[PDB]
């Protein structure tokens, strides 16, 4: 369900595989343009592993297509990323995701 | 009497007695002035003390209650009038005002009455939406809520929906938000339960309230060009200019820096075209009397639309765009390394100066490209589409103000400017 | 089925009602628009050259502003001096945000971290044209959705000294007194029992995060440096006593930045020369001799109280160490 | 200070708090306080030191912390009486006609109430405490319990006390003696 | 010199200006008598200090950190998560070995009146009505028992509130759930097996005990007879609680107190 | 300033700059405005978009009442000179991705111009009515099937407008000539 806009290309050559970690710089935001997430903020790269079930299966499907230094709007929808029940706080439910990724380094 | 059904109205119903009576005991629960000697003020509160358990002992604090319920079975003054009669119907309003104040007045100060009467929170806050005292049971629960810890364990979830509901209906009202503030804590001690009831149930959707955001100060540069058609005298319909950059940084602080170019419409015939007002983070495209492109979306009244392009990329370092004009059948054009986007914007309102115009936020180093001694073109313009630099006037100069006024980092040394005229130029005699 | 069943929280209402939000509005001409004390500054090469006109931008600039929703439009943050309605209400939003996470309750600040910003406070901390009782009330939410949980963890265990019988211990047995100096209030070494800090990383999106315990994180360095710099801008400020302390009168400029001074040198930071060049601030024999109002002094106190509490500290570790 | 105290004490509440600032204040207030030159000279100083505070609402505030602990014994009165036997060493007229005054022209019933409720628990000699703490002694080396080892609880305070009531009579002030009957 | 500039400051301010907001100048007050006396704070504070050792520092640190989650959550209203982080730190102060190595840092960190002020908030509220979070009120009971039980000085500590518990010592009984955890149970442990307790356990509490225990034989439990017990005429299980109380206190190592 | 008026202001600060502060000011205890400050004025001035306003009630030539069967906002005037306003509505309406359409239904059908283009966007109720001696046009929000608000005119209706509108900022008189593009 997630898609991939590509914004700046990374000479898609070297891809997200089962056991290694990737660092991207991300600006998550709504559907209706408010922002409710960032990395560039608190100045520190998210680190996270491919597969290991620890974030959102529109954020990890998506950037397992992308490339080293490729910038990528990926578009999720509620079931691929929070459900019907939402983030209790902060993301209300049946609410679509849009994520502003940069991948840095893969690891 | 009245109210159970219709009866012949030889009752009693001392509607100013009562009247005069609540405005008596409202003021005699008046709590002491501030501007008043210590002794005399705690002298006061022990009497008000006293007198409010000697009341509160008898128990027509109930009393009350019963005659509030009595009189909200009515919906309005008129509805009240043509029943219980004309001075009836105007002064129940404020017999009901009198006696939530009253209510309100009694309970105060004291740490047993809340306690005491909690169990009929049920009822005030499904009164709550009575839409003519809300005010006044709004103040009650108030003075309820901030002096008893008691009251707050028998505040469930329907309880904070109900006060929420009543926020988004009633409008922003600071008041909700200091009794969500003493729903969140009373004495010292929080409660975790409201606290995240409030939490989830407040702020998840954002329509409120208020949201607010940092972004970045984009400005906007323009050359001395103006373009308008009709009938007459004629300038071709037809311009193009190129443009590239030097230098890009995709997130210089904390955001994608804003870096758009097009052309910008006027009002009338007239300098200052519409749009953000002045100093906000809209550049061209963020109204309809702009329409900029900005790699990979078309923007045309704060709205983008993604279009298809041979490579689609953003703005990056050495990247040359290329802007055309068409006035009367087509429209604005844009081709990205020479090779055309598959936009534009058809069917737009042609009366205006129109005139090309770049926005950008911060680290950019950006040319414009014309012909002559201003630039050098890159590639071949299309067939008819001349320039700027010979859109320019004869015998005229040529300079890039910002867009509309003095954004210019100066000192108190501004030349600050009022309205202009329209040229006072945008036939043979007969 | 009806307009204000669609704009609103209830839509299986069938009846029309209105609610008093629903008011007629016209478009009127009665506003004011505030001009900016600082500007982008676009330097143009001014040369013309054979190759292009340069235009060139390089310093950044930004801002921050409130959206309302139902208008569905932007305001500059400064705009609310003029305002009386939305100044006193985003206030008690704020004052709202702070107490729905007073406590050690992180997994609602976990949230409200997001629902304002990350550096939106450090902006509206060192803004100089606050309205005042914004900047009051973005202090304190800084305060309270970072510091506020290890500042009272801290806190309650400042009574209790708890110290080991290292040899690192057993160097303090001098707790410089003769040779006619006395040591200054902090300086110096500590050894003693103090519960460790910890902040979680706020992210959502990683699913299932293992407990979220202690805080959400947050630059500690930039904070205090960002800390001395305002103070000494503030000290500097009120020895001249202007007529436009930094957020209207003189208490909305110093007691917010003193109280988080304060709860900063509480948590553990400024090490022996920053706490050094804090003291160098009120100590040359300043701040203590200023005519400061009554909220200020009444946190001086407090800081004065810190002060002797970390000497008292001192003194029974090097009883401990003589006692060794 | 004695203006803060006297308005801690007068505020309306149910029980006197600890007011551990009270309770180090009025000790160094009470220890301020204390041939025939050489006895002259000591007893014009004393009056000078008494005057040093008793003109400063002293003489009022003792009084009024008294009333607001409506007879409990405890370590705010157990020191409150020590500063009113320090502001009333000798026969100090003038600060017992300002306490006649003050308890005339306030006519409260919260301090002779309490002064009765004070007296009526003061202490006294338990036979039983006693041979019980005589044979936990017998039985094992159990220390010893420093409130008079539990058979006379705060007699240093009961002999305050009564040292204050008789501090209030003494010379031959008739004017308090009938206003205490 | 920093006694000199605060004691300077302190009385400068005053004699400047007359001081609103009695906070202030009560903060003030307090800082100047700090600054007088000076060792009191060395007074104060000298009892409450501590040394262990430089090799058990691991343990001692999740103790500390235990504890402040205790008094963190003392702090807070009492729920269900609540209560099963109050159970949870209970456990692992349980569990911890400086608990037993150091038995006097207990009684310095004040453990027992923090569990004591926290059982005391969830035993509120009602007396004879509501006996919410039995777990919440067991655990803090018997951590009170084993506190108590290990030592000689710690049941002395206890004995100080056992005069407050016996006042709701009715509560946890007629229910075979919780034959250790109990108010009761916790002051028969600190009344156990000490002559001097026994002793200077005096009769302001005696009288109540018998009181209670007239009231349990002349009374049947009213949650028996609505679980559908027969109604005998008087109730055995309160009634064998407070026999089993008395006998605690009046036989003591084999030898009955005279006097009790 | 007027049309073409360029000036200048000094608030103080700058004494060096000031020029005939030592001729008259200097000596008679007169200060300049900004003397002690540390940092210069905001510098509010008169903005030219007219954004729209509540209505104000100690405003002339313009009431609005409200009444409550159906709930309504009447109107009403008292004026000697006449113009055209612009009326709206508080809350938008918004449009989620899959719905775009608006049809305006007279007295009789569905007889309008296809205004049926929002992906997603958030219109706002308006009508831009002319002021008679009496104007009693109003607003009421009805119901036949769906979302439906009727704005009941009344004498004299040939040049009021009645229609949803995104944000929009201009006060003129004209009945079309406004802002359009089609994107392709």
């Amino acid at each position: 369900g997630v898609e991939i806009e590509t914004i700046s290309p990374g000479d898609g050559r070297t891809f997200p595989k089962k056991g290694q970690t990737c660092v991207v710089h991300y600006t998550g935001m709504l559907q209706n343009g408010k922002k409710f997430d960032s990395s560039r903020d608190r100045n520190k790269p998210f680190k996270f592993r491919i597969g290991k079930q620890e974030v959102i299966k529109g954020f990890e499907e998506g950037a397992a297509q992308m490339s080293l230094g490729q910038r990528a709007k990926l578009t999720c929808t509620p079931d691929v990323a929070y459900g019907a029940t939402g983030h209790p706080g902060v993301i209300p439910p049946n609410a679509t995701l849009i994520f502003d990724v940069e991948l840095l380094n893969l690891e | 009497a009245l109210s159970k059904k219709v009866k012949l109205p030889t009752i009693d119903l001392p509607i100013e007695s009562v009247s005069l009576s609540l405005q008596d005991l409202i003021g005699y629960f008046h709590p002491p002035d501030e501007h008043l000697e210590h002794e005399d003020k705690q002298n006061r509160l022990r009497a008000l003390k006293n007198r409010q358990n000697l009341f509160q002992e008898e128990g027509m604090i109930n009393l009350v209650l019963e005659c509030i319920d009595r009189l909200h079975v009515y919906s309005s003054a008129a509805h009240f009038a043509d029943v219980a009669g004309r001075e009836a119907g105007e002064s129940w309003k404020s017999i009901l005002n009198s006696l939530y104040e009253l209510l309100a007045a009694l309970i105060r100060g004291n740490r047993k009455n809340c306690a005491q009467f909690s169990g009929s929170l049920d009822w005030l806050i499904s009164r709550l939406e009575r839409l003519e005292a809300s005010s006044g049971i709004l103040e009650v629960l108030h003075c309820v809520l901030v002096e008893s810890p008691e009251a707050l364990n028998i505040i469930k979830e329907g309880h904070i929906k109900s006060i929420i509901s009543l926020l988004d209906k009633h409008g922003r009202n600071h008041k909700v938000l200091d009794v969500l503030c003493s729903l969140c804590v009373c004495h010292g001690v929080a409660v975790r339960s409201n606290q995240h009831l409030i939490c989830d149930n407040l702020l998840p959707g954002r329509d409120l309230l208020l949201q607010t955001r940092l972004v970045n100060h984009v400005s906007s540069m323009r050359p001395n060009i103006f373009l308008g058609v009709s009938e007459g005298s004629a300038q071709y319909k037809k311009w193009y200019y190129e443009l590239m950059v030097d230098h890009t940084e995709p997130f210089v602080t904390a955001e994608a820096t804003h870096l758009r170019v097009g052309w910008a419409s006027t009002e009338g015939y007239s300098p200052y075209p519409g749009g953000g007002e002045e100093w906000g983070g809209n550049g061209v495209g963020d109204d309809l009397f702009s329409y900029g492109f900005d790699g990979l979306h078309l923007w045309s009244g704060c709205i983008a639309r993604t279009v298809s392009s041979p490579n689609q990329h953003l703005l990056r370092t050495d990247d040359v765009i290329s802007c055309c004009l068409d006035l009367s059948a087509p429209s604005i054009s844009f081709r990205i390394n020479g090779q055309p986007v598959q936009g534009m914007f058809e069917n737009f309102n042609i009366d205006g100066l129109f005139f090309p115009v770049v926005s950008f936020s911060a680290g950019i180093k950006v040319r414009f490209l014309l012909g002559g001694r201003h630039g050098e073109f890159k590639f071949l313009p299309p067939p008819g589409y001349a320039a700027c630099y010979e859109a320019v006037l004869p015998k005229e100069k040529l300079k890039v103000e910002h867009s509309r006024e003095y954004k210019q980092e100066r000192t108190y040394t501004r030349d600050l400017l009022g309205p202009t005229v329209s040229l006072t130029q945008a036939v043979p005699v007969d | 089925p009806l307009s204000a069943g669609l704009f609103k929280s209830e839509h299986k209402n069938p009846v029309p009602q209105c609610p008093p939000r629903l008011h007629v509005q016209f478009l009127s001409h009665v506003l004011w628009s505030r001009m900016p004390n600082q500007f982008l500054k676009v330097d143009v090469s001014r040369i013309s050259e054979r190759q292009g006109w340069l235009v060139q931008c390089l310093d950044p600039l930004q801002f921050m502003s409130l959206h309302i929703p139902e208008e569905n439009r932007s305001v500059d943050i400064l705009e609310l001096t003029e305002q009386e309605e939305l100044l006193q209400f985003h206030y008690h939003t704020l004052r709202l945000y702070s107490a729905v996470c007073a406590l050690g309750n992180h997994r609602v600040a976990h949230a409200l971290c997001s629902h304002v910003d990350e550096p939106q406070l450090l902006y509206a901390i060192e803004n100089k044209y606050m309205p005042g009782l914004l900047r009051a009330g973005y202090y304190d939410l800084l305060i309270d959705i970072h510091l506020s949980s290890y500042a009272t963890a801290r806190l309650m265990m400042n009574n209790e000294f708890i110290v080991p019988m290292t040899e690192e211990t057993k160097s303090i047995t001098l707790f410089p007194d003769e040779n006619k100096k006395h040591g200054l209030p902090g300086i110096g070494l500590s050894t003693s029992l103090r519960p460790r800090m910890r902040f979680s990383s706020p992210s959502f999106v990683s699913i299932s995060n293992d407990c979220y315990q202690y805080s959400p994180e947050f630059p500690l360095d930039i904070l205090k440096a960002k800390t001395i710099q305002m103070l000494t801008e503030a000290v500097k400020e009120g020895s001249l006593h202007a007529r436009d302390p930094v957020g209207g009168t003189t208490e909305f400029l110093f007691v917010p930045l003193i109280k988080l001074f304060y709860t900063l040198l509480i948590m553990g930071i400024f090490h022996n020369e920053d706490l050094k060049h804090i003291l160098q601030l009120i100590e040359p024999s300043g701040l203590l001799q200023m005519k400061l109002p009554e909220p200020v002094k009444l946190q001086m106190c407090l800081l004065l109280q810190y002060l002797c509490d970390c000497q008292v500290r001192h003194r029974i570790e090097a009883i401990v160490a003589f006692s060794d | 200070l004695i203006l803060l105290f006297s308005r801690t004490a007068l505020t309306e509440k149910c029980k006197l708090e600890e007011d551990f600032l009270y309770m180090a204040y009025a000790d160094i207030m009470a220890k301020s306080c204390h041939s025939f030159e050489e006895k002259e000279m000591e007893k014009q100083k004393l009056l000078y030191q008494q005057a040093r505070l008793h003109d400063r609402g002293a003489a009022e505030m003792v009084l009024q912390t008294i009333s607001a602990s409506k007879g409990e014994t405890g370590p705010m009165v157990a020191a409150t009486l020590k500063l009113g036997i320090a502001i009333l060493n000798g026969g100090n007229s003038t600060v017992q006609q300002k306490m006649l005054d003050y308890l005339k022209e306030k006519k409260d019933v919260g301090f002779f109430q309490s002064l009765a409720g004070l007296m009526q628990s003061c202490s006294v000699l338990d036979l039983n405490a006693f041979e019980r703490q005589n044979k936990a002694e017998g039985l094992g080396m159990v220390t010893e319990e420093g409130s008079g080892e539990k058979v006379l609880q705060d007699d240093e305070f009961t002999c305050d006390l009564f040292r204050f009531l008789q501090l209030l009579c003494e010379g031959h002030n008739s004017d308090f003696q009938n206003y205490l009957r | 010199s920093l006694q000199q500039l605060i004691s300077e400051t302190m009385v400068r301010w005053a004699q400047e200006s007359v001081i609103e907001d009695p906070e202030l100048v009560r903060a003030m007050f307090v800082l100047l008598h700090r600054q007088y006396d000076g060792i009191g704070g060395l007074v104060r504070a000298l009892p409450k200090t501590y040394t262990i050792n430089g090799v058990s520092v691991e343990d001692t640190i999740n103790l500390l950190a235990s504890l402040g989650q205790i008094r963190s959550l003392l702090s807070v209203r009492m729920g269900k998560e609540e209560e099963k982080l109050m159970i949870r730190g209970l456990g692992d102060i349980m569990n911890n070995k400086v608990f037993y190595q150091h038995p006097n840092l207990m009684r310095a960190l004040g453990m027992h009146e923090t569990v004591m002020e926290v059982m005391v908030n969830v035993l509120g509220g009602g007396e004879s009505k509501e006996i919410t979070f039995p777990k919440m009120v067991a655990n803090c009971c018997r951590f009170l028992c084993y506190f108590c039980r290990i030592s000689r000085q710690n049941q002395k500590a206890m004995f100080d509130h056992l005069s407050y518990l016996l006042e709701n010592s009715s509560v946890g009984l007629a229910s075979p759930a919780m034959r250790g955890s109990t108010p009761l149970d916790v002051a028969a442990a600190s009344v156990m097996d000490n002559n001097e307790l026994a002793l200077a356990l005096r009769e302001p509490d005696l009288e109540k005990v018998v009181r209670y225990l007239a009231g349990c034989g002349l009374q049947s439990c009213q949650m028996l007879v609505s679980k559908g017990y027969p109604d005998i005429g008087w109730n055995p299980v309160e009634g064998e609680r407070y026999l089993d109380f008395l006998r605690f206190a009046v036989f003591c190592n084999g030898e009955s107190v005279e006097e009790n | 300033l007027g049309v073409a008026q360029v000036g200048r202001m000094n608030f103080g600060k700058d004494v060096s700059t000031l020029k005939y502060f030592t001729i008259c000011g200097l000596q008679e205890g007169y200060e300049p405005f900004a003397v002690n400050t540390n940092r210069d004025i905001t510098m509010w001035l008169s903005k030219r978009l007219p954004q729209f306003l509540q209505v104000p009630s100690n405003h002339e030539h313009i009431e609005v009442t409200r009444i409550d069967k159906v709930t309504q906002k009447s109107f009403g005037s008292q004026n000697n000179n006449t113009d055209i306003m612009f009326y709206r509505l508080s809350m938008p309406i918004e449009c989620a991705x899959x719905x775009x359409x608006x049809x305006x239904x007279x007295x009789x059908x569905x007889x309008x111009x296809x205004x049926x283009x929002x992906x997603x966007x958030x219109x706002x109720d308006s009508d831009f009515e002319v002021l008679m001696k009496t104007a009693h046009g109003h607003l009421v929000p009805d119901r036949i099937d769906k979302d439906k608000e009727t704005p009941k005119p009344e004498f004299n209706n040939h040049k009021d407008y009645a229609q949803e509108k995104p944000s929009r900022l201009k006060q003129x008189x004209x009945x079309x000539x406004x802002x359009x593009x089609x994107x392709x």
